[PDB]
């Protein structure tokens, strides 16, 4: 399914229907609305972490 | 001594035997490579500069 959707806040719908369950079961899915800039670091080795050769 | 002697770098050690000295004993040494030379043979070598700790 398109992602855009998922972000849109469609809730895909899943029925489940068991055997032994007469009822069926709904399940329906979106992405809870509710962004923060994770600026990224990357630390290099350190010299002791490169002294053990 | 010889020339010979002197130009093979034999060590030449001269002793002090006098009150004033702490153990009453001194010596000093000089050869071909430490009277006065006419050459300093250096070989400075310097590794892991950082040395961090
Ligand atoms: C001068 O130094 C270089 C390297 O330190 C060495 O290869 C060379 O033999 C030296 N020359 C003399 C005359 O000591
Ligand atoms: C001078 O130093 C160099 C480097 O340590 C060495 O290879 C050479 O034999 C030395 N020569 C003398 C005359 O001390």
């Amino acid at each position: 399914i398109c992602e855009d959707d998922w972000n849109s806040g469609e809730r895909f719908t899943c029925t489940v229907t068991h055997t032994d369950l007469p009822s069926p079961l709904k399940q329906t899915i979106s992405r809870p609305k509710g962004l923060h800039r994770p600026d990224v670091y990357l630390l290099p080795p350190a010299r002791e972490q490169l002294n053990l050769r | 001594v010889s020339e010979e002697e002197w130009n093979t770098g034999e060590t030449y050690t001269c002793v002090v035997a006098h009150e004033a000295l702490p153990n009453r004993v001194t010596e000093r040494t000089v050869d071909k490579s430490t009277g006065k030379p006419t050459l300093y043979n250096v070989s400075l070598v310097m590794s892991d500069t950082a040395g961090t700790c």
